[PDB]
């Protein structure tokens, strides 16, 4: 492990070169010493605040919220130093870590970061206040390289369909729970109570994991099937018949 | 001795916090506890109880030294301290001692000069670090750091600077962070092995 | 049979009037408040640019 | 009396030095000639608006709704010239008068005034439309120097408890009044009707006074106790028992 | 004689208004009375029956002089006033006369200069203060004061001035109050001991 540490009692203008010495080592190790590197960049929001602080002292035409107008082209020269190259057996994976101001995902920093990175993992506050760990809200989370990393011969043939159906069920259950809390606990239909039981068991059994628990992928998929078995097999429209026939009746 | 108020006094090491800061309130002791060496913020509108919470905390807590910074607030709230505290006492060895024998105030009220609201904050946190170095556990009440932010915005306006958010300078968060990063439990610089601590409780006035 | 009808209709009338009064006194005022707030906050963002 | 009259067809930028002339006169009469002065400053809103106009004239940093960023530090140089000093037998009691735009108490003028002054007396429109005088709404009201001015040897031993209990009962009555607008008149309990009776008798007997009526504070406290006897002494959960033993039965 | 429109004309004393403004309608005369020297406001909207007010003021009223003001009205809405007003008649001493023997009109449309659609209110009030100083009782009427406020906002905008609530200038209430403070009953300057009055009726379009 190599550490570069800029604490909150340290100079602010160093934060501009800190993510670039950490990404120049990771590039030497991966593309010259041929190892697989994992780069963590903690508070990519402090870096942008230092950027704004230097741009405001130069009397430049400001962007949105005061951040520089070239913050997109600046974050893209940090985020785009990741991947594999031909002929060399090394890689670089990047996991930046933002904190959205006021839990706002349309702030300039999260907005511009979303235009550059391949997805995002969304840590929610509503799930935190109900003692769920890890409090990951899967509805605005996304991974754009998933379709080509999963499936038959890589993880298991039922991965994508289980994931799609779990997502659709969670969405429908949230849209139910809204008006259930609003208009009528008894005006709920007979199946508008299966989505609520799915909500509860999915947030307590699939999401909530444990701070030292290491699940395989196949355990995750088995729990997903145990949750999908709440619904009669006619309500799973996002799963083909060949997969339902092989995995549902257990 | 003489010390620059903008340079942090050195230590040997910063340790983790393992002991409670007992206020006198049922809530804030049961549900949201602070520790000896932590950092707290009390945001609220006007008339909510930031000053009463701060003054009760400074009267009844378990700290050895209390520094009270009144930064841009009422001048009748410093006369309530200079009147109440010489009457309250605490028991040590059978003898009773007033709680003003261990308190220091730094007052810059709201009609005093606006540029001295900054110099007030740094004057308090440098007295919290002089006593912590002796081996004491200090608590520092900063009443309305929002007045410090307003002083910063005023000075930045007189300089014709580019605002950042709602008028404030772009370096407001840096000042706030480097001020709150002076609170903690420490192993004190020097050969006799001591252990000190400085807690900060900052009121915000949105 | 007329009395049975009478009773069930009498309770359903109360339930529906309760729903009307809730949507009229609790929900719509809240939506209008959070609409006026948004108008104010956008007006405030413009004055800084 | 000494009047300083600046009317609506007079110079706007001279509204900035009128309260300072008034307060210099007050300080001379109080801290040098040793009298008890009462200062009435009418429409600090017009002062604040003249201040905004002069600030916008020379392009300074604004705060909320265009008011200068130094409006707190400017109003505080006016409001803070009021009190007593050691060794002199005078005082200065200030009573500014405000007008809140659109009855909003979050506007910059009332919001910055309430951070500087030691309380406020809230004049309500909803009580004016019911032909009530004085139309004072006691929930958004406050006085920060009351706790040290009431009690044994100052007014009477029970002042504070009666005040706190009247506050609690008034708030719960106003909660019930809004619950019944949804659940109807005939869904309330036996105690909700006690609260709805307290509300009416309070608004008509305690608040409503008449414009030339001078109630000594003991009359006010007797009216408060006559209002608190609506409830059994076990509903009054803010009054200690040794006060209810002496003042409740009478 | 020549008089600047942004300066109030001098009087000997501003008296309190204690005499009715008779309009002729049973409502507005019993339930909602106005006085000679008062200030009224109506809603100026489409299809609300708004001409009754101005026609009643012109034909059957205790006023001596009438001053009508359009502050930026539509093009075809002005062509209706400039057609209807020269047609109204009164009866005096038994004979029938035209109301345009004691009436003056100020007429603007939406494409006339923006600095005339703004100074219209001041021209009207100066004319009425001129006829009040003779001993008469004048009643001014400003149609769509909102169309004046918008020309005010636009003149501000041109000068690159900081906006206020909803973009209107900072000095909007000051102007709207110093305008309506020019109405009332007065004792006129000068020797032959007379007394006059000005009654303003504004119209708003929310």
């Amino acid at each position: 492990v190599c550490l570069f540490l800029n604490l909150a009692n340290d100079p602010t203008i160093e934060r501009i070169i800190t993510p670039r010495l950490a990404l120049t080592t990771a590039e030497f190790l991966a593309y010259q010493c041929e190892k697989h590197v994992l780069v963590i960049l903690t508070d990519m929001s402090s870096y942008a605040e230092a950027l704004r602080e230097v741009s405001a002292a130069r009397e430049e035409v400001p962007g949105r919220r005061g951040f520089p107008g070239y913050m997109y082209t600046d974050l893209a020269t940090i985020y785009e130093r990741a991947g594999r190259v031909e002929g060399r057996n090394g890689s670089i994976t990047q996991i930046p870590i933002l904190t959205m101001p006021n839990d706002d995902i349309t702030h300039p920093i999260p907005d511009l970061t979303g235009y550059i990175t391949e997805g995002q993992i969304y840590v929610d506050r509503q799930l935190h206040n109900r003692q769920i760990y890890p409090p990951i809200n899967v509805l605005p989370s996304l991974s754009r390289l998933m379709k080509s990393a999963i499936g038959e011969g890589m993880t298991r043939k039922d991965h994508a369909d289980v994931s799609n159906q779990l997502y659709a069920c969670y969405a429908i259950g949230k849209d139910v729970q809204a008006m259930k809390a609003v208009v009528g606990e008894e005006a709920l239909t007979s199946d508008d109570l299966l989505y609520l039981e799915f909500l509860q068991k999915f947030e307590r059994n699939f999401i909530a994991q444990g701070p030292y628990e290491n699940r395989t992928v196949f355990e995750t998929l088995d729990i997903g099937w145990q949750l999908l078995r709440i619904f009669p097999k006619e309500m799973l429209k996002r799963i083909p018949q060949s997969t339902l026939s092989e995995f549902y009746p257990r | 001795q003489v010390w620059p108020v903008r340079q942090v006094r050195p230590v040997t090491e910063k340790l983790p916090a393992n002991h409670p800061l007992l206020t006198g309130q049922r809530v804030l002791d049961a549900l949201f506890p602070c520790v000896q060496g932590g950092t707290t913020a009390i945001p609220g509108a006007f008339g909510c109880g930031k000053t009463v919470i701060s003054q009760s905390l400074s009267k009844y807590s378990n700290s050895d030294v209390i520094i009270y910074v009144g930064c841009g607030e009422r001048g009748n709230e410093m006369s309530e301290v200079l009147r109440d505290f010489p009457e309250l006492t605490m028991e040590v060895d059978g003898k009773v001692e007033s709680i003003m024998k261990r308190t220091a105030l730094v007052a810059n009220t709201s009609n005093m000069p606006v540029a001295a609201r900054e110099a007030s904050i740094y004057t308090g946190i440098t007295l919290s670090e002089y006593f912590r170095d002796m081996g004491y556990h200090v608590s520092m009440m900063a009443d309305s750091t929002s007045r410090w932010a307003e002083a910063l915005r005023e000075i930045s306006g007189r300089l014709a600077e580019m605002p950042a958010d709602s008028g404030y300078p772009a370096y407001l968060g840096a000042r706030l962070a480097s001020f709150y990063e002076r609170a903690g439990r420490v192993k004190c610089l020097g050969n006799p092995e001591r252990e000190g601590s400085v807690s900060i409780v900052g009121a915000v006035s949105p | 049979s007329l009395q049975t009808s009478f009773v069930t209709l009498d309770e359903a009338i109360k339930i529906t009037n309760r729903r009307v009064n809730a949507i009229e006194h609790v929900i719509i005022p809240r939506i209008e408040r959070t609409l006026a707030y948004i108008i104010t906050e956008l007006d405030e963002r413009e004055r800084e640019e």
